[PDB]
């Protein structure tokens, strides 16, 4: 289960990177400040 | 009605500012959905303090849904101390409200384990 | 593994905050109610 937990951490970090990319590429028009 | 509930529930603030224009008919502001939750209830449930502040600046009365909860009940169940602090500086009379089972906001904040709340 | 689990929780909470930001900033036009 330690091995499983390490794989989980790796996947979660990849996912976090993808989400940051989404935020930095999206369109923002009506909700701008 | 349907757009305002979504905009308030997900913190989309500019949509709220646009919808709440020509302030004269407060029937849209203080109207709940099918569970009786006004926009204030939703904004506090998801923990969006700016929307709560904006709605209070128009006055939202602190009603109650189909379980007796108030905005403070939801904000405490979630643990969002910031929207709680925003609520606690207005009427200062909702602190000791009771739902259908006589639970206060403190009951929920303690049951869920939110120490700072 | 307790330490690892705590780090996992911290990262997941940061990610949740980012997702809520996405929802509150995005564009909605054709799928509006």
């Amino acid at each position: 289960q330690k091995y499983r937990l390490k794989d989980l951490t790796f996947l979660l970090e990849k996912q976090h990177e993808l989400i940051k990319l989404i935020i930095q590429k999206m369109e923002i028009i009506s909700e701008t400040e | 009605k349907s757009p305002l509930h979504f905009a308030a529930s997900y913190g989309r603030i500019n949509t709220c500012q646009r919808l709440l224009q020509d302030i004269s008919d407060t029937r849209l502001l203080n109207e709940g959905d099918l569970h009786g939750m006004t926009p204030l209830h939703l904004a506090a449930k998801n923990g969006h303090d700016k929307v709560v502040q904006l709605l209070l600046k128009k006055g939202a009365l602190f009603l109650s849904d189909h379980n007796g909860w108030t905005a403070l009940h939801h904000a405490s169940m979630g643990g969002y101390t910031q929207t709680m602090k925003v609520i606690l500086d207005t009427n200062l009379k909702c602190t000791d409200r009771l739902d259908e089972d006589g639970n206060t906001a403190l009951h929920f904040a303690a049951r869920e384990g939110h120490a700072k709340a």
